[PDB]
RNA sequence: AUUCUAUGAUUAGUGUGAACGAAAAUAGAGCAGCCUAUUAAAAUAAGUAAAAUGGCUUUAAAGCUGUUUGAAUAUUGUGGG
RNA sequence: UAGAUGUGCAUAGUUAAACCGAUCAUUAAAAUAAUGAAUAGUGUCUAAAGUUAGACCCGAAGCCUGGUGA
RNA sequence: AACAAAGCACUUUGCAAAAAGACGAUAAGUCUAAGUAUUGAGUGUGAUUUCUGCCCGAUGCCGGCUGGUUAACGAAUUUUCUAAAUUGAAAAAAAAUUUGGUUUCAGAGGAACCCCCGGUUAAUGGCGGCCUUAGCGUGAGGGUCCUAAGGUAGCGAAAUGC
RNA sequence: CUGAAAAUUUCCAGUGUAAAAGGUAAUCGAUAAGAUAUAAUUGAAACACCUUUAUUUUUCUAUCGUAUUAUUAAACCUUAAAUUAAGGAACAAUUGUUAGAAGACAGUUUAUGCGGGGCACAGGCCCCAUAAAGAGUAAAUGGGUGUGUCUAAAAUGUUUGCAAUUUUUUAUAGUAUAUAUCAAAUCAUCUUUAUGCUAUUCAUAGACCUUGGGUACAGUAUAAAAAUUAUAUAUGUAUUAAUUUACAUAUAUUUUUUCUAAGAAAUUAGGUAAGAUUUUGUUUAUAGAG
RNA sequence: CAGUCGCGUAAGCGGGGCAUAGGAUCACAAGAUACAAAAAGGAAAGAUCUUGGAUUUUUGGAAAAGCUACGCUAGGGAUAA
RNA sequence: GGCUGAGUAGCUCAAUGGUAGAGCAUACCGUUCAUAACGGUAUUGUCUGUGUUCGAUCCACAGCUCAGCCACCA
RNA sequence: AAUAUUUAUGU
């Protein structure tokens, strides 16, 4: 008989609260063997909001690319600092000599390949081109792949992320299981900082709260997230591996 | 009624402002009027 | 809640004399309904209500008030 | 969904810091990697049994010690583990190369480096209890134990167990009159009206 | 100290209005101080001060009060105004 | 002997009011820019008066309180 | 011709400390009554013969929901001023937070009356139309609208008739 | 919607009773088969598993409310010098507070105007006549479909053959004038100097065509631009280390602001400037047209 | 007149509409001014300026239904039979 | 200013996420030896607009109109 | 073996 306006919110005064180091402990642990690029971390954000309410609807371009359908590879100079670069912006086996065996192996990870100008001269003498011109990957000057700037290649093929608000939740992938703490971390400011613009700007009549956020993997317990970010254990520092 | 009495508000922070009327399904008015506390024309918006 | 509520009675102070079960042991101090005390423990002299004079002969303060015992047996 | 409700989840689900299998392995070890199939046909369940009950423990107390596992559909093969025990004589110098964990044979066992002499364990048709148990003598590790807290953390599940495996048969046998008595007069009445 | 008369004062102030209406202080009539009270009394004051609420008084304070509740221990800064 | 004592009104105006002051008020800063406001009081008697009291005089039906009578 | 009246009818009263009703600045208490449902009180009608029809919508009363509403109470909220402290500011400076005093806002739930359902006319009260007809009239009859129901029996230029 | 445990979601079709969304390709089976899920089919939407959420339902806890029971086991009430009695009993009763409620009772209002009063009707304001050639001027006088309104104003630049508009900057000569230059105002004119196309002519495997090169000399202007982007895909052909590259088809796009009439629409009413100055009706004539 | 904005070459024009038909105080509410602050430092409550809500329509501004043939008093014949 | 209910064909009324119906008031036909009854059919379509969903009389918002009590009532 | 709708009219 009764209804209610506002989604049911529960008293978050017991929830055991855990900072982003010391829950990223618990669910590598879960996801001990898995694939690294096949298991991706999600948020779950609760708002407190009316049920007859606008919805969100809008999108995002987060630091590192999610979505692992468009695996890039960038081949560049070896040990150079745009070879880390390729890694920050999210590449796959990139590097100078490190993918040419690859693509003698014949099997390739990467779902498409990008080519610096500089390392041009490198493709010509690896005598590939009979490989990858089959599969439709081979770089040329209509291919647009051979670009000076990588940051600009990776925000156009990429594209951006798109969150849409459902009854009371946002969902939306945020980070994958080879993320570092740093990268993860700065993965989620993006995202929380956006909504809580696009719910600034959304109306004032009735302005949205961020309740909880909740992370979890594809195989891992969701945890309530705490807004600290340092390990609680003094022992265990910041760890990265597979 | 169909008419109502709205107040525009100094932009300057001054409290001075004017008040007119205009009918109800009427966008908020915005005119740029004289603020005799900064002795200057400045921008008046609508309170609400 | 609000900034003014009800005026309640929390009981009366008193010092058992005769170990009364479900309550407390001998010489136990507490607060009691004032029906309870008036009716049947002070006609029985079951126990004896703690005046300020009282506090000061046995020694003790009116810090040593304690609360009932339903759990208490003989 | 309340607060209690998924925390009671979670928190039982949080038993990677338990008793089985769980120890703080030496400073001289850097990284194992496993090798086993998808399916338990021919001596395949062990190992993997070992990786869903003790290894994820391992991670947990040792989170700076990479664990890759590769997984091939060829059953009746190499059912190895590759313990790296070495660490060139806790030579802070790091060999660059190092494969990740991947469903089809993706990363085969890297060969050793030269301060690698490492110790490779076999397991196959094996219980993992024997896995476990060559693991943790071999590596060397020191056993955690549980505080007095972590201990009550069992008692208190496991006594949620009891309540609610009495709560299922009660709303099931509930659903069992209730299912079986609106077939029952679903049988006999409208069995008229299809006419 | 109290009491009586006048001024202060058709004032402050209250009240929609009509109207109601202080005190300080001053002048005069009298003048007296005490608890061992010039007639036999206190071991210095607790259901009291005070609060909420219903009223009286009133300027909202102070004072009076039914109901329900309910403190502190002296200028070495305790209590009222 | 000496000192003090005893309502009040006027002597300066201005403004809502204070500061200010032969100047003051308004001009969101001020400034001869304008406008408005400045010069014998006080006591007494005679008389006519305003106000409050019965208030120039006579005259209701009625209202309330305390008593009286079968 | 008005009142009363015998008769008639309705409502009320179980008496266990107060039967109801009436009186009592207001109580104890008194009358009722040294009575007990064939008693007492209240209301209308007004011996008797022959009779007392229809309507419970409105109004009043009675009964009824673990219903709705719902003052007090009250879960959850909120504010003025000021003292001290912290933070902030540390330029001519506020401001913010916690505590003390002081003073406001505030309402999930939560009574009766009321809303809602049913009952009651010797309760207060109400008790209509418009067409058509076997030939003109007259309607046994038929159709239709409306209402809670539509003035029945009887009486009828009456103390009621312009 | 106090919280916990468990469970619960049917149109048709669909394996069948699909809660919704996000992520994922494997998940379980103690060592051997198999169930599950991805695929496949249906449907708008597809399933295991892991997360956070939506609706509803039992028990437990929690908060409210109703009812009953006990009480010389000395609340209180009633009988009773008044008790180890009887009955009632946490109700009743009383006090305070709060809400409702009988003209049972109390105070007061219910006006005034009006060719007497009663009923009715009337009360501010605007225009015209009455009004007597200043102003003013009454009557329950004559006119009125009078009126407590509406209104924020809007949807290398510059035409290619040459000092040609206004104002200003700067410089030179010059003694204040003169020229050039700069910026602004007025105005979106569209700008590839030829990379395509067209014609003709050589070669050229070729039985008219395939492939690659030349040629054209332009005022009766010209083949020498009547409008020239960029791609995504598929299908070819020819090509290269290479979907490399160049063409030919189609179909989805964007680009050249360049092709679905706002100069076909909206009754916008103030300040100021400029422009227009009989707009209405009448009347003559005019396909359908009275 | 001062302040400072608009249009216009300029002169100059603009303190709403071609003219004639929309009620105050008090209280309340939103802003400003820096006057006073009941021992003192603050404040409350006040004062000045601007502004808003009125069939306050008996519109110079009361929250307001009747009977009397049981009737009463003061007047008027300033209005009747 | 705050909150709630509400209307479907000419007339009177049903249908709750899934077809848009029933009865009546004319008319045509059928039934009957014939008439009256009876039977069948026909149209006249969710107050208006917008939005959410594969899908809207149905849910959400605004308005028309009706209705509940409110707010002001200096 | 104890069933039971409705059927008026005809110078
Ligand atoms: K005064
Ligand atoms: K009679
Ligand atoms: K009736
Ligand atoms: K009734
Ligand atoms: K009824
Ligand atoms: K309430
Ligand atoms: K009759
Ligand atoms: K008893
Ligand atoms: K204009
Ligand atoms: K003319
Ligand atoms: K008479
Ligand atoms: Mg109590
Ligand atoms: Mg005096
Ligand atoms: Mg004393
Ligand atoms: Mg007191
Ligand atoms: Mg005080
Ligand atoms: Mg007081
Ligand atoms: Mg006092
Ligand atoms: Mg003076
Ligand atoms: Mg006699
Ligand atoms: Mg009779
Ligand atoms: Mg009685
Ligand atoms: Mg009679
Ligand atoms: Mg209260
Ligand atoms: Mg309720
Ligand atoms: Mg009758
Ligand atoms: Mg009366
Ligand atoms: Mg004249
Ligand atoms: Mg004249
Ligand atoms: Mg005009
Ligand atoms: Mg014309
Ligand atoms: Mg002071
Ligand atoms: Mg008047
Ligand atoms: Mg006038
Ligand atoms: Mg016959």
């Amino acid at each position: 008989k009764k209804q209610y306006k506002f989604f049911k919110s529960w008293d978050l005064t017991g929830q055991q609260q855990f900072s982003l180091c010391d829950a990223m402990r618990y669910l590598r642990a879960v996801e001990v063997g898995q694939p690294p690029l096949s298991v991706k971390y999600e948020v779950h954000v609760k708002l407190r909001t009316k049920k007859n309410g606008p919805v969100v609807r809008d999108r995002v371009r987060l630091p590192t690319p999610v979505k692992t359908d468009t695996r890039i590879a960038v081949i560049c100079p070896e040990g150079s600092a745009l070879q880390e670069e390729a890694k920050n912006l999210g590449a796959v086996m990139a590097g100078e000599e490190t993918l040419f065996e690859a693509i003698r192996s014949g099997n390739f990870p990467f779902n498409k390949l990008l080519c610096h100008t500089e390392s041009e001269g490198a493709l010509r003498k690896a005598n590939v081109g009979k490989l990858l011109g089959p599969k439709g990957l081979m770089p040329s000057g209509k291919t647009k792949t051979i670009t000076n700037n990588l940051e600009a290649t990776f925000r156009d093929m990429i594209g951006m992320d798109e969150y849409r608000e459902r009854n009371g939740v946002v969902r939306m992938a945020v980070g994958q299981l080879g993320f570092t703490p740093k990268q993860l971390a700065e993965n989620i400011r993006v995202f929380m900082a956006k909504i809580k613009s696009d719910i600034g700007k959304l109306d004032d009549t009735t302005p949205k709260m961020v309740e909880e956020v909740v992370l979890s993997t594809t195989h891992g317990p969701g945890m309530s997230l705490n807004a600290e970010f340092a390990p609680t254990d003094d022992k265990i520092k910041p760890e990265d591996l597979e | 009624s169909r008419i109502i009495n709205v107040r525009l508000i100094s932009m300057a922070m001054t409290g001075y402002f004017y008040t007119f009327t205009r009918p109800r399904t009427s966008l908020p008015m915005s005119m740029l009027k004289y603020d005799p506390i900064v002795r200057r024309k400045v921008l008046f918006l609508e309170q609400k | 809640a609000s900034h003014r509520m009800r005026l309640q009675d929390q009981g009366v102070v008193v010092r058992l004399l005769e170990d009364i079960p479900k309550f407390g042991r001998k010489h136990a101090i507490f607060r009691i309904e004032r029906g309870r005390m008036r009716n049947e423990w002070f006609p029985k002299n079951k126990a004896e209500y703690m005046t300020p004079a009282r506090f000061q002969e046995l020694g003790l303060t009116r810090d040593a008030i304690g609360e009932v015992d339903r759990s208490f047996v003989i | 969904v309340g607060v209690i409700r998924r925390l009671n989840v979670v928190r039982e689900l949080l038993n990677i810091r338990a008793g089985p299998g769980a120890a703080l392995l030496p400073k001289e070890v850097t990284k194992v990697h496993m090798q086993f199939a998808h399916r338990i046909e021919e001596g395949h369940m062990g190992p993997r049994k070992f990786w869903r009950e003790n290894l994820p423990k391992l991670k947990y107390w040792n989170p700076a010690v990479p664990m890759v596992i590769n997984r091939t559909t060829d059953q009746k093969g190499p059912a190895v583990m590759t313990i790296y025990f070495r660490d060139d004589k806790d030579a802070k110098p790091s060999s660059t190369p190092f494969p990740t964990s991947s469903a089809d044979g993706s990363s085969p066992a890297p060969k050793p480096a030269q301060g690698e002499r490492i110790v490779t364990i076999d397991m196959k048709n094996r219980n993992s209890s024997v896995i476990l148990k060559e693991f943790l003598d071999k590596t060397g590790a020191v056993a955690v134990q549980p505080t007095a807290k972590d201990e009550e953390e069992f008692r208190e599940f496991e006594d949620l167990h009891r309540r609610s495996e009495i709560d299922r048969e009660r709303i099931r046998k509930m659903n069992d009159a209730k299912k079986r008595e609106k077939a029952m007069l679903a049988k006999a009445m409208s069995d008229a009206q299809s006419i």
